[PDB]
RNA sequence: GAGGUGUCAGAAAAGUUACCAUAGGGAUAACUGGCUUGUGGCGGCCAAGCGUUCAUAGCGACGUCGCUUUUUGAUCCUUCG
RNA sequence: AUCUCUCAAAUAAUAACGGAGGUGUCCCAAGGCCAGCUCAGUGCGGACAGAAACCACACAUAGAGCAAAAGGGCAAAUGCUG
RNA sequence: GAUUAGAGGCCUUAGGGUCGAAACGAUCUUAACCUAUUCUCAAACUUUAAAUGGGUAAGAACCUUAACUUUCUUGAUAUGAAGAUCAAGGUUAUGAUAUAAAUGUCCCAGUGGGCCACUUUUGGUAAGCAGAACUGGCGCUGUGGGAUGAACCAAACGUAAUGUUACGUGCCCAAAUUAACAACUCAUGCAGAUACCAUGAAAGGCGUUGGUUGCUUAAAACAGCAGGACGGUGAUCAUGGAAGUCGAAAUCCGCUAAGGAGUGUGUAACAACUCACCUGCCGAAGCAACUAGCCCUUAAAAUGGAUGGCGCUUAAGUUGUAU
RNA sequence: GCCAACGACCAUACCACGCUGAAUACAUCGGUUCUCGUCCGAUCACCGAAAUUAAGCAGCGUCGCGGGCGGUUAGUACUUAGAUGGGGGACCGCUUGGGAACACCGCGUGUUGUUGGCCU
């Protein structure tokens, strides 16, 4: 069926065939006052991968979305994290990283140093006097739901105890228990240090050797015991508070016109006697049988 | 109430409707707008004529059935009864305006002095620009003079001025007596009931290679 | 008693007889129906203007005080 | 069409992602009385499978039946994984499992209807009640989540999309149910 | 343009224009010419005109002085053309009158003027 | 027998025109205007808070009100004859911009720029507008095809 | 804010005068004229047929289009001193 | 008095006892707003299984729903459910 | 939405069947269905879409530039936005005018019933009726012109002399029966005559005058007067006759320049019998429908009288036009 | 030449079908102790990788649909303005200037922002 189907149809647009926005979050994300002429909203933007969790800094113009800031859990080999770029603990660290980044950029590096000694504490940052305005930052969930315990969350975790200025609420976080907190404070402690994932490995670290086969590989590979998780967040964590490396790379290049290498598109000339290739053929196979 | 037939030689009241919303309509009798053998193919029926006017004249409902009967029975008398193909191409769905006067009987006495003044269906009528074919016939060539001989006694039923046009078309399809040889002769033009397809080319492939297909074989 | 009425005749025709004139032409417009303050915090700002000799300059050496501006080039 | 295959060496199209596993199974309880007929075929279903049944509040009043909206007039479920192997076969002895040949919907899933469902090695109990049940397992192809996943949500084309056939291979190699085509 | 009849004069015809029924419009009224005084008086600093052929330079030479060279005459007083009018009725290029004529109009200046 | 009142007579004007349905563009959301950037008020099918009533659509103006989502407008309406300002207030995806000021703009910083290269050598200005003038006189070669070339009609019998 | 004004910017309100007495109105009829003609008297046309046969002597169906003002309504243009 | 669709000749405005209608209600959810989740149909289906129920899977540009007339909008909503 | 025609179909929705016990084999057909179309339509349907007319704008109340201002919800340049104040700046920025522009009172006397034509247009069959949108006019307005007539078309009216024009010249009528004609049109009881406007339709004409397209003729056509015109075959269809003939299935030919199972007077048989046809005869145009100017039929009113009267007719007439 | 994230314009970007995809990746895939929802660890959620390039996605092919866009249709249709222009009216012919469209033919099948990273 459904011929002239196609020519009533239109369409949601390209980011909603491909999955990518709803429109229906961002523009009431995006709806500034308009009373503040152009005046940056500038939210922040998180998203994730099976392998990776991302965390980018951008805001909105009229010819489109400049991102001024970036993350991924790619840069974390640099900082001692070998594997499990899917954790809560590794949430905290690369919110972490932004968090100070832009205090090179803008120059706050000294003040706003946010939460110094984690231990899963609610600390909204105060807006300091005389002087520099702290900059906001306000908070996207993509697609994915805000139920309590969401990973989203815990990027903006190492984002609000690096001195980033959001308002925020503290009901939607993992351990904290909605009949009824109750706040267990300490279980960010366990979260962001991951020993929520720690006792994992040494809950199954007598039980099964297939389960270090299975999930939680690689650390068998890499010695990687269930004892030493937290110091090496630990030490990443004054070294993302030491400096970001700002991703400075100069292989420049190998980029340009390899190899072709996409099929260009087979002009006018090479279209009809393509057919032209077609149409012969099949006079021939009607003056074969005569 | 079948009121006569000087009241509507003029279309100047509003391009009306056949609604779904009022009930009330009456019938057009007019069932059949084609007559002749319309088991034809088109190779039955090369020749074709119409029958045209030359006014916005506003047609009658009546005389398309006088316009079917009266050259029907010329044309079974004088030539076979399916050796044409008779078509009337005009359906009436414009309504006239009426409110019925059968106020009598002493038993009902207010209606209407003109308050108010809606309407009732009571027929139809057609509206008809210029040069807008209304009655055609599709025959051999051996009926010329058997049609408009006959088409005569139509014309005196359809009212004012008419012109009788003779076509250059092969029969009734969209297409020139002399165009139509060249282009049937291979495959592009493939035949059908009352008509032929127009470039089997587009497409993309198989279509014209199925119409290649049994050309050759 | 249905005569005739309802009806724009010549009524069009009186109207140019006398030009059809925007409102009067104005230079400082009237301020009325605003966001109401907004208004009254440019009467802060009207209390604020006070040197065209003076002190207009006296900051510029105050701006070399922090050694111009190079930080804030975004925000 | 006019697309060069040539068909580099990185597969035979052979099946390292074709390789066919059950998505779900379907249980459904079609009783025509809810109350006392409901609850005698709720008591059943949480020793077949163990899971919460779920009910179904009805559509509209037909008339025809004496049964309205809203109704609550049978019972269903949902197994899928590692439970839905074991009820099958537990069917198959019932189904007698070399089964006709439709029984089968081109989508390469298919199901079927029983009578008396005490004999899957369960106790009789006269005071439940004897039943008739219908049966439909969905069987698919790992990947197939793509329709119904969140987020970068599309759907499939002819592969790894399932016939009938795919399904009827399935049934016919393993568990050798040989077709009746009846 | 169906109640104008516009055209384009030769030499002739504007020379004898201004001389034989021309006005001029000094201080909003409509006193004649009588002299090469009318112009002279009112159009020396400001426009470089103070003769009457020099009037005739910024109108029929068109150039930049002559918007003001045109509100400068009073609108003249033709008389009415002896021989007639032929119809009045249409457009020129029908029956003839009014219109886009641009080339026959020194016929009729012989006449009307 | 009926305007009289507030939504009659919208038949064509206040929906979306052909194939444009749906969840609304996010550019209007993001437009900026100043006082005195004159704009335009016209209809709109997708913000369902707020409207300019059945005479306005169409018309255009300038803009005295910078407010949290909202624009508030002079615009010219015809009574009969004391034609006055309006104050009309709307969200603001009802809204188009002028284009009437955007040649103007283009009209200034030539002018300021083309008497700065006239800054250099005097003469002349040529800064106004002017349209299309009576040409010239050629002289025409064939040069291409002498004449006749002629095509004279016949056709009426069909 | 509400109790209330639906003849909706707000009187509390049933009849008829062939005994009826007044200001007036053609801004508004019955009567007389007037343009119009669904109505009806009134012809034309083409012939489906009838007329034993024969379409056209006389007829003329189905439909086609036209005048008069006897009525029949229409309308309110004139006369309500 | 009062509401729509036309009547309306593409700004708006506007006629007669012109045409089609509508209203003097109704809702603590049919409101406020976050959350999940998409209907009209139609295909192949499946003990008792048709016009019969219920579950499953595909196609589902809205052909529905949105208290009420008629227009208009409406597709991770302004609908279903919570 | 509503809507006409068939076609294309594996169809299995399948209705009648059919070869078959039914068919489950097979076979059409008819209803469904889809596919390609096709005849037409829309005041309350829209995928595009006009002209006329809506709207703002076409700078010195500017245009760029500084750093100041902000008691602010916004924002660390303590940005931005707006404000005051310096710096640079052509000749001011589309045409054509301004009979002068610009405003506050008396709410100032009136008036709050209208009419018409063109287009656009509802109500009604309709009207010199009603009902309107956009203009112009009539009421308020005379006026020159269709005799006449508030609106038609010229022009919008201080008192005067001259000269000259938008309707019309036979004459009452002021001006041509033009040192301007080409054709037009015959009317036996209103031939026709200057837009609204005061009339005339459906259908013909060996009435005329212009035409287009068909044929055919000089191997002499038409009209016009000469010769033949049946048999093989009463083979045959038809017996109310068929034998050539009410009507014919058929079906050729023989004969021959030309004679056909035949053209014939509501000829029931044979026949009688002339046509067709060919040639004589005469020898330059003829004939078929077709189209459309006027006259022509149409087309009938009551007081006796109307292009406006007298009247006209190779015009004073209907048409294109010279001066 | 790509890949991701965020987009922007929101069909040249879509869909049907076929083909390819180096790297980076995206995905796919795997488990259920905790967060956590669940009838159902499939959708959701937490852990992370064995296996995978089949699909998705990207890139491309189709006298593909669709849509974009050009050229003709066509100065035709309608039309503002004007008349002592005809016609029995209907309706049309001119003067005045704007001036279309579906069909019909052709061309084209995403362009791009910043942010990284890859390098056939």
């Amino acid at each position: 069926k459904n011929k002239q189907y196609f020519k009533r149809y239109q369409v949601k647009f390209r980011r909603r065939r491909e999955g990518k926005t709803d429109y229906y979050a961002r523009k009431r994300l995006t709806f500034q006052d308009k009373n503040k002429y152009n005046t940056p909203k500038y939210r922040l933007i998180v998203r994730l991968s099976n392998k990776d969790i991302t965390v980018q800094i951008a805001y909105a113009r009229i010819e489109g979305d400049r991102v001024v800031c970036a993350a991924y859990s790619h840069e974390l080999p640099k900082y001692g994290i070998q594997v499990g770029l899917t954790n809560y603990a590794a949430a905290y660290c690369t919110g972490l990283l932004v968090a100070r980044r832009v205090l090179n950029k803008l120059g706050l590096d000294s003040l706003y140093a946010g939460c110094t000694e984690v231990t899963g504490e609610e600390f909204n940052v105060e807006p300091v006097d005389d002087g520099p305005g702290a900059f906001r930052c306000f908070l996207d969930v993509g697609l994915a739901r805000t139920t309590t315990g969401a990973r989203v969350f815990g990027a903006m975790k190492g984002a609000v105890d690096g001195g980033l200025n959001i308002p925020h609420s503290v009901k939607r976080f993992p351990g904290y228990s909605a009949e009824t907190k109750s706040f267990n404070a300490d279980v960010h402690r366990a979260h962001i240090f991951g020993q929520h994932v720690a006792d994992y490995m040494r809950s199954l670290e007598e039980e099964d050797e297939e389960s270090f086969k299975r999930q939680f590989s690689r650390y068998i590979k890499l010695g990687i015991r269930a004892d030493d998780l937290e110091d090496i967040y630990k030490k990443a964590h004054q070294a993302i508070r030491n400096d970001p490396t700002h991703k400075v790379t100069a292989k420049k290049s190998s980029a340009v016109t390899k190899k072709r290498w996409n099929a260009k598109k087979l002009t006018n000339e090479q279209r009809k006697t393509k057919i032209a290739a077609h149409k012969a053929a099949y006079v021939a196979k009607l003056q074969s049988e005569t | 109430g079948r009121r006569p037939a000087r009241c509507y030689r003029y279309c100047k009241n509003k391009p009306y409707p056949k609604s779904r919303f009022c009930r009330g309509v009456p019938d057009p009798k007019i069932r059949i707008f084609d007559l002749g053998r319309k088991k034809a193919t088109v190779e039955d029926f090369p020749l074709c004529v119409h029958l045209v006017s030359d006014e916005y004249e506003q047609l009658s409902s009546e005389a398309l059935e006088a316009g079917r009967i009266c050259c029907n029975k010329y044309l079974v008398k004088y030539c076979g009864k399916d050796q044409f193909h008779i078509r009337m191409r005009l359906h009436p769905f414009h309504v006239i305006r009426i409110n019925k006067m059968l106020s009598c009987a002493g038993a009902d006495r207010l209606q209407t002095g003109m308050r108010g003044a809606f309407g009732k269906p009571q027929g139809t009528v057609a509206r008809v620009r210029i040069g807008q074919p209304i009655m055609s016939v599709r025959s051999s060539d051996r009926y010329k003079a058997q049609v408009i001989e006959a088409l005569r006694r139509a014309k005196f039923k359809f009212p004012g001025r008419q012109k009788i046009y003779v076509s250059k078309k092969w029969g009734f399809t969209k297409y020139e007596r002399e165009r139509y040889e060249e282009l049937r002769d291979d495959n592009r033009l493939e035949p059908d009931g009352c008509n032929v397809k127009y470039r089997p080319e587009h497409g993309p492939i198989a279509a014209w290679e199925k119409a290649q297909r049994d050309v050759y074989a | 008693a249905k005569s005739k009425n309802h009806t724009n005749h010549n009524q069009n025709k009186k109207a140019h007889r006398n030009g059809i004139k925007r409102p009067l032409r104005k230079r400082h417009e009237s301020t009325l129906g605003m966001d109401v303050k907004f208004l009254i915090n440019q009467r802060y700002a009207r209390k604020g203007n006070l040197s065209r000799e003076e002190s207009v300059k006296r900051y510029n050496e105050r701006i070399a005080s922090q050694k111009g501006k190079p930080k804030p080039v975004t925000l | 069409m006019a697309a060069v295959t040539k068909k580099i060496k990185r597969d035979p199209a052979k099946n390292p992602m074709r390789d066919l596993h059950i998505r779900k199974l379907c249980l459904n309880i079609c009783v025509g009385e809810s109350g006392d007929r409901l609850t005698r075929a709720a008591k059943v279903l949480e020793q077949l499978t163990g899971q919460q049944p779920v009910f179904s509040k009805a559509r509209y009043t037909v008339r025809s039946f004496g049964i309205r909206r809203n109704e609550k007039i049978a019972v269903h479920c949902t197994v899928r994984g590692a439970k839905a192997e074991e009820i099958l076969e537990r069917g198959l002895k019932v189904r007698e499992y070399e089964l006709r040949r439709e029984n089968f919907s081109s989508t390469g899933n298919f199901g079927f209807g029983i009578q008396e469902h005490i004999d899957l090695g369960i106790k009789y109990d006269p005071s439940i009640g004897i039943y008739g049940l219908d049966f439909y397992v969905v069987l698919g192809r790992p990947g197939y989540n793509v329709n119904h996943r969140k987020r970068k949500s599309g759907t499939v084309g002819f592969q790894h999309r399932l016939t009938k056939e795919d399904a009827m291979k399935w049934f016919q190699q393993k568990y050798d149910g040989i077709i009746l085509n009846t | 343009e169906p109640y104008i009849t516009w055209g384009y004069p030769n030499l002739k015809s504007v020379r004898e224009l201004i001389y034989k029924r021309g006005f001029v419009k000094h201080n909003r009224q409509r006193v004649p010419i009588t002299d090469n005084f009318v112009i002279e008086r009112k159009l020396r600093q400001a426009h470089q005109i103070q003769c009457v052929e020099d009037l005739v330079h910024e109108i029929f030479t068109v150039g930049p002085n002559f918007k003001y060279a045109s509100n400068f005459l009073w609108p003249f007083k033709l008389n009415t053309p002896t021989g007639g009018w032929r119809k009045k009725a249409n457009h020129y290029v029908n029956g003839g009158d009014f219109g886009n004529r641009e080339d026959q109009i020194n016929r009729l200046l012989r006449k009307m003027v | 027998t009926n305007s009289k009142g507030y939504r009659r007579g919208t038949r064509d004007m206040f929906s979306r025109p052909f194939r444009k349905h749906g969840v609304i563009p996010l550019s209007t959301y993001m437009r900026v205007f100043k006082i005195g950037d004159i704009v335009d008020i016209k209809g709109h099918g997708a913000v369902q808070k707020g409207l300019p009533y059945k005479a306005y659509h169409g018309k255009t103006g300038r803009i005295f009100n910078v407010t949290q989502h909202a624009v508030g407008v002079i615009v010219n309406k015809r009574v009969r004859g004391k034609i006055l300002a309006k104050r009309v207030n709307v969200r603001i995806e009802h809204i188009h911009h002028s284009k009437c000021r955007e040649d103007f703009l283009r009209r200034v910083k030539e002018n300021e720029r083309l008497l700065k290269e006239a800054k250099e050598k005097g003469q002349w200005v040529s800064l106004k507008r002017q349209p299309e003038q009576p040409k010239k006189a050629h002289f025409v070669k064939k040069l291409e095809e002498p004449i006749a070339l002629a095509p004279i009609p016949y056709e009426f019998i069909a």
